[PDB]
């Protein structure tokens, strides 16, 4: 099937034991490099938030709810980061755009000390 | 809804204190990050104290450790900037502002509340 | 006393990752959030393995940082950890091992040009 | 040895064997697997690697369709079926083997490896 790429929008049920536990499910940013993405058994992902629209800190990046088809305006959130096993990825939502993928990029750089 | 307002400001001298309030129209401080700021005439907003999550640390403007320090009331509907020591590089108008989203640190880039700004002036 | 000193990029806590524990973790999060945040983002170490497996991992030796045996740092299992899960800091990295942490990261995550 | 592959010899081009790779003292239960070759003069190179039974497998560009792995039920040996064989694909083939299972593709290192068995395609 169709590989996961590094900028997907996924719902991922980040719920701990997940099954079917909770309200647990919740929208991701594949930020994994696609070999990784390709043949690892996990993945690594970005938390998306609808808590927030704007961004409150150097980590945040904004996410519109009409063009990414999300349930609210959104913040990806670079300071939330979490290695995922794949079995807990559901449905693939979008991707982000180019442009859009490089702002995580840079707010990736900025979370993690890479200058 | 909120509207913040800050009180407290005024002329001191050199040296002296004083105390800003921050009054919540509508909400208590729970969970709510808090920052002080600070913009004086030619010069840039500059926050001065502000906390993101209980759970992290507060930041504090290099130019005021030690002299500016922050507390709430018993019905945290008000929370207090304690200035001491105040001096001249001081004067500006002061601001507070609030935001629901209390999971950040330091001084947020942007707060879905703001007060409209108090005085403080130090002359001698 | 809770020593003051603040968590630095590169510090090896030991660190309560329950559930999926106490093991060995390395901060590779940005400083300025390490002071401020009440959270930190860290990379697990992991005995059970001695040797890099594949190209997202980092060897460091167990003398050199008071480890029980030689370990490696696994940049493809990373974390974000509320700062109450940090327990006593074990040791920190050596700027050339940052530097291959930094690397192994950026492989991780995608970002090398 | 701990690690022995068989099964190799001689083929015309279109052509198929299947290698063996057994193990003892320890089963495959669990562990990473890569079958590798090595051409006169050039590199070894990653055939086809499996890390994790929940990842992938990695196949080098050139065998897709024509090698496949499989294992021997009681997980003491392991196959590489290898169809449609080109005189590209003359060279050593070796098996190595890994307790950590946590990574993909082929790995950097593996604690056990074989001693190598000789594939040539021509005719």
């Amino acid at each position: 099937q169709d590989p996961i790429r590094r900028g997907d929008v996924y719902l991922a049920d980040l719920s701990p034991v997940q099954g079917s536990e909770q309200g647990g499910v919740r929208p991701v940013v594949i930020i994994q490099n696609d070999t990784g993405n390709k043949y690892s058994p996990t993945v690594i992902v970005a938390a998306i938030t609808g808590r927030i629209n704007k961004a409150k800190i150097p980590t945040h990046v904004e996410i519109e709810k009409k063009k990414y088809k999300l349930d609210k305006d959104s913040v990806i959130l670079l300071e939330q980061i979490r290695t995922l096993d794949k079995k807990r990825l559901k449905e693939k939502l979008t991707y982000l755009s180019d442009d859009k993928m490089k702002e995580v990029d840079n707010a990736l750089m900025i979370s993690l000390g890479l200058n | 809804q909120v509207q913040l307002q800050e009180s407290g400001g005024g002329l001191v001298q050199p040296g002296g204190s004083l105390r800003l309030s921050c009054a919540a129209s509508g909400f208590t401080f729970d969970n709510y990050a808090i920052g002080w700021f600070r913009q004086a005439p030619g010069k840039e907003r500059e926050g001065v104290l502000c906390i993101g999550s209980s759970d992290g640390s507060t930041y504090y403007a290099d130019s005021v450790k030690g002299r500016f320090t922050i507390s709430s009331d018993n019905a945290k509907n008000t929370v207090y900037l304690q200035m001491n020591s105040l001096k001249p590089e001081d004067t500006a108008v002061y601001y507070c502002a609030a935001d629901p989203w209390d999971s950040g640190y330091g001084c947020y880039l942007d707060y879905d509340y703001w007060g409209q700004g108090t005085q403080v002036t130090v002359s001698s």
